[PDB]
RNA sequence: UGUAACGGGGCUAAACCAUGCACCGAAGCUGCGGCAGCGACGCUUAUGCGUUGUUGGGUAGGGGAGCGUUCUGUAAGCCUGCGAAGGUGUGCUGUGAGGCAUGCUGGAGGUAUCAGAAGUGCGAAUGCUGACAUAAGUAACGAUAAAGCGGGUGAAAAGCCC
RNA sequence: CCCGGCGAGGGGAGUGAAAAAGAACCUGAAACCGUGUACGUACAAGCAGUGGGAGCACGCUUAGGCGUGUGACUGCGUACC
């Protein structure tokens, strides 16, 4: 009987400054603004992850086209040959091999234009 | 009229950084007392240019 | 682990071309590429890693059709008043430089990056430059 | 067989029913009263 | 609560909030909204499950070993030192004595141990039955459960 | 020399002597793992492209650890709606060492 | 070393530091000169408390007066007096007596 | 109000009507790992030990399972001045409410497991009490009858005394 | 004992296990206001976060590289009931 809430609201509010840590204004110094917050950064992230997902695809595939492209071939062009061929190479893998070793990126292509044409 | 919106600590420093002090620049010092007064102006004993007044 | 590019170890070269002949929309969108660095593998949406373009002869551009009296360059002084109307041939004739300079604007990304990425385009409007010092290697288009 | 050792049967000792104590719980602000109606008012219940 | 059931300040007008009377359990140092009355918490246990009980309960300590029978247990003067050497020399510390005639002297030595008490067969308790350690019952008392039970 | 690999569904690309991340294998931790389903091997202008497979490559593995991976946490949220959730996770992970690699 | 504070003072916990941050760092001979010719009430206030920090490093410390400096000051906020300033149809406006913490630790260096 | 009836740049196609082959393109579908429910089947149940299929957006609302706090019995038991409760940080852990260990301050009570009873969980109600910010060192310092100077006391005077 | 108005207040000495237990006195959190250190910021537009991420500072480094803090730049994103 008679139960006191003290202890209880001190720590459910010091874990949301804990976890709003390093933010501006009020939203790391109160509970009102700061819950609105690590909420708001929930949902954020949950779609950050597919965001991540996606700019990552469209960064291997801008890189290969970009590759592709220098060597004198489309990105079109050479996925299509690489499915012709029946490899199986992703995109994040072929982006690293365009930056790192072009001469297996040149390899790449002429084996896709090989089975193209 | 009066505010809509809470004004934080940043702008309050920004409007206060105008409203610092200016220390003197440097003092001056008698001939003969050797002591150390403002420009242009008298002792605490009464020495000014070296002359006394008081 | 993807690979970044960095501001510092990333390397910039030096072209020049001629704009004589050839059209804004399709002259533009090659600058924009190669100030964007897309043509190269180590392109990143936050570093700029394109080229320094030098541009020549920027009033020999050609542009096809009525555009020459119908193409206006509106913009706005701040003023309630402060409306400005142009043509192509009236910018030609005034400002040449300021041609290429809206068209490669208005395609680049608007933000620190992209005014960084206008930053590097040398336009002028003749056939000489005052760069020759960074050795620029001649392009096409 | 001690004090610290006795339970009871299951299925007899229910819970019970709190409203107005969360969001998860299901019974939330309303606790099962509805919205604004005769219904969901203190002492605001029909006859029989 | 001791007050006036005046409102401290009118309806409308003033910007604050509605008040109608001191005493409002959202104000301070006001009522509660479901006070406590004195209220009694004795349940009710039927005559059969009570006797029920008790059968388990005995049959558990048989079970257990935690029950002892002897025929004769009484001491002589009402004296705890009597009481605790009998004991010690059973090994009982923590141990309930069930007897059918109430002896003086017996519940005087009782008395002042915290481990040790002595009940006659009708003030029995199942909770005591199952908190004490062990438990000894004479035939005096087991002949007197045994009637009460059945 | 570098060779190019796949398990779970993604694909790596590892060298001599790397360590890698991978899904949670049925294995133990101190036991070899041989990947025969491998893509591409290059060592140094000798680059093989399978088809889609290459016809003798293979990785060979030692699983140095198994564990569980950061803490996720996972917040949906309905405005003026009356509904939040949480919710955590934290991924298997296995870790692996390219013990060699042959074509 | 040798710190100095005077505590519920008669003054503003703002206008005490605008004196406050042009002798951090110095020397006190320049902190003593700056605060006679200031023609601010704080510099009074702030000038007994670096007199008493000096007189202190002098008598307990056995420190010199030459190669004394002011490495640290700072003032911070007191109880506040609460008072009430009569106002036009029955009202009241709760005015605060601002007090002021001032400290000053000199070190020989 | 300022282009202002392609989103913009710009386009003589980078526009439209017709053919085809590729690519991009979603929390849609496939691959890997993980959790939970329902139903089938042999688990002779350990009520779960393998299968297999399927499902798992959700307001009002219904059902089910749980976390945390006070007190009571277990408890004249256990921990604790070789440092308790509480406060402030770190690490680890669980799907979750949370839990565990510990550094420092703190300086004397706290309480395992299993059960029982609730003043049992706050962000809002122009909610109440207390404290502290903001506007801000801004207005104002309360009849525009008026003050100036020379001496005195005092650490210091325009305002105290002559 | 000294500064200071024979003050207010504080620094020394002393008692006390403890004086950031000194009478505004057990424990002393939060809002709020200060000092010191690391990083970023004066061509830059918007619920101020999230994903990616250079650089900088510190401490372990089995030199591998990670961690903590800062977060130029960039995609997305108009608080709660
Ligand atoms: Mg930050
Ligand atoms: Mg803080
Ligand atoms: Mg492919
Ligand atoms: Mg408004
Ligand atoms: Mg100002
Ligand atoms: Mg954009
Ligand atoms: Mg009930
Ligand atoms: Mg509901
Ligand atoms: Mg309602
Ligand atoms: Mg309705
Ligand atoms: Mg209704
Ligand atoms: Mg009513
Ligand atoms: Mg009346
Ligand atoms: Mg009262
Ligand atoms: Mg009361
Ligand atoms: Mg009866
Ligand atoms: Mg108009
Ligand atoms: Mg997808
Ligand atoms: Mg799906
Ligand atoms: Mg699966
Ligand atoms: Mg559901
Ligand atoms: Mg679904
Ligand atoms: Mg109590
Ligand atoms: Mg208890
Ligand atoms: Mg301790
Ligand atoms: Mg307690
Ligand atoms: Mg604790
Ligand atoms: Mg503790
Ligand atoms: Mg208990
Ligand atoms: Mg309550
Ligand atoms: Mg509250
Ligand atoms: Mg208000
Ligand atoms: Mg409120
Ligand atoms: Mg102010
Ligand atoms: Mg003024
Ligand atoms: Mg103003
Ligand atoms: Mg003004
Ligand atoms: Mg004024
Ligand atoms: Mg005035
Ligand atoms: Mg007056
Ligand atoms: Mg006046
Ligand atoms: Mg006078
Ligand atoms: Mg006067
Ligand atoms: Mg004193
Ligand atoms: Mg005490
Ligand atoms: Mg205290
Ligand atoms: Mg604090
Ligand atoms: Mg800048
Ligand atoms: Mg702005
Ligand atoms: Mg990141
Ligand atoms: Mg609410």
């Amino acid at each position: 009987a008679r139960v006191k809430r003290g202890v209880i609201a001190r720590a459910r509010h010091k874990k949301i400054l804990k976890q709003a840590k390093g933010y501006y204004g009020a939203r790391s110094r109160v509970y009102r603004v700061a819950f609105q917050a690590v909420i708001k950064a929930g949902q954020y992230a949950y779609r950050d992850r597919r965001q991540r997902k996606r700019q990552f695809r469209q960064l291997w595939i801008a890189r290969i086209n970009a590759a592709a492209r220098q060597n004198g071939i489309s990105y079109s062009k050479f996925i299509n040959g690489l499915k012709k061929a029946s490899v199986e190479i992703d995109r994040k893998i072929l982006a690293d091999i365009a930056v790192f070793d072009k001469v297996a990126f040149t390899a790449l292509v002429e084996k896709a234009k090989a089975a193209l044409a | 009229a009066v505010q809509q919106n809470k004004p934080t600590r940043s702008k309050r420093g920004m409007r206060r950084s105008h409203d610092a002090l200016t220390a003197v620049t440097s003092l001056s010092v008698d001939k003969t007392s050797g002591e150390k007064h403002l420009r242009h102006h008298i002792t605490a004993d009464g020495y000014y240019r070296g002359r006394k007044v008081i | 682990k993807t690979f970044t590019a960095k501001p510092e170890t990333v390397k910039r070269d030096w072209y020049v071309v001629d704009a004589t002949g050839k059209t804004l929309g399709r002259l533009a969108t090659e600058l924009a590429r190669r100030l964007r660095g897309k043509h190269k593998a180590e392109y990143t949406p936050h570093v700029d890693t394109g080229d320094y373009i030098i541009v020549l002869n920027a009033d020999k551009v050609a542009v096809t059709g009525n555009k020459r009296t119908d193409k206006v360059y509106y913009h706005h002084t701040g003023h309630i008043g402060g409306i400005k109307q142009a043509t192509f041939e009236e910018m030609i004739a005034r400002r040449p430089e300021r041609v290429i300079e809206i068209a490669v604007k208005g395609m680049l990304p608007k933000g620190p990056l992209g005014r960084a990425m206008f930053r590097k385009l040398k336009v002028y409007a003749g056939n000489e430059h005052n760069h020759a010092a960074q050795q620029p290697q001649v392009l096409d288009i | 067989m001690r004090l610290n050792t006795l339970s009871p049967a299951e299925g007899s000792k229910k819970a019970g029913k709190r409203l107005g104590r969360g969001i998860g719980s299901g019974l939330g602000k309303t606790g099962g009263r509805g919205h604004k109606g005769q219904k969901s008012r203190s002492g605001g219940g029909v006859r029989r | 609560v001791t007050g006036s059931g005046k409102k401290p300040w009118r309806q409308k007008g003033t910007g604050r909030a509605r008040s109608g009377s001191i005493k409002s359990p959202i104000w301070r140092s006001g009522g509660v909204t479901f006070a406590a009355r004195p209220q009694d918490h004795s349940q009710k246990v039927n005559k059969k499950m009570y006797r029920g009980a008790l059968k388990s309960i005995l049959s558990e300590l048989v079970r257990q070993d935690r029950l002892i029978v002897v025929e004769k247990f009484s001491v002589e003067a009402p004296k705890t030192k009597l009481l605790a050497q009998k004991l010690k020399d059973m090994a009982l510390e923590d141990v309930l004595i069930i007897t059918g005639e109430l002896d003086e002297n017996l519940f005087l030595a009782a008395r002042n141990l915290h481990k040790v008490d002595v009940r006659d067969a009708t003030g029995i308790d199942p909770v005591s039955l199952i908190a004490f350690d062990k438990v000894v019952m004479t035939a005096d008392a087991v002949k007197q459960v045994e009637e009460m039970l059945a | 020399m570098y060779a190019v690999f796949q398990s779970g569904g993604k694909q790596h690309r590892v060298s001599e002597g790397q360590t890698v991340r991978l899904e949670k294998l049925d294995i133990a931790t101190g036991e070899t793992v041989e990947f025969a389903e491998v893509l591409m091997i290059a060592n140094g202008e000798e680059v093989k492209i399978g088809v889609p497979f290459v016809d003798g490559g293979v990785i060979k593995a030692e699983v140095v650890a198994h564990g569980r991976g950061e803490k996720v946490k996972i917040v949906k949220f309905r405005r003026r709606k009356h509904y939040r959730k949480q919710q955590g996770h934290r991924q298997w992970f296995t870790d692996v060492k390219i013990t060699g690699i042959s074509a | 070393e040798t710190i100095a504070k005077h505590r519920h003072a008669r003054s503003s916990a703002q206008k005490v530091r605008l004196v406050a941050d042009l002798i951090r760092g110095k020397k006190v001979s320049q902190a003593l000169d700056i605060l006679t010719y200031t023609n601010k009430k704080a510099a009074v206030l702030v000038k007994k408390v670096l007199e008493s920090a000096i007189a202190n490093a002098e008598h307990n410390d056995g420190a010199d007066i030459d190669d004394l400096k002011v490495t640290k000051i700072f003032v911070d906020e007191g109880p506040s007096m609460k008072r009430i300033m009569p106002r036009a149809k029955g009202r009241a406006d709760r005015i605060l007596k601002r007090t002021s913490h001032i400290t000053v630790v000199v070190s020989d260096r």
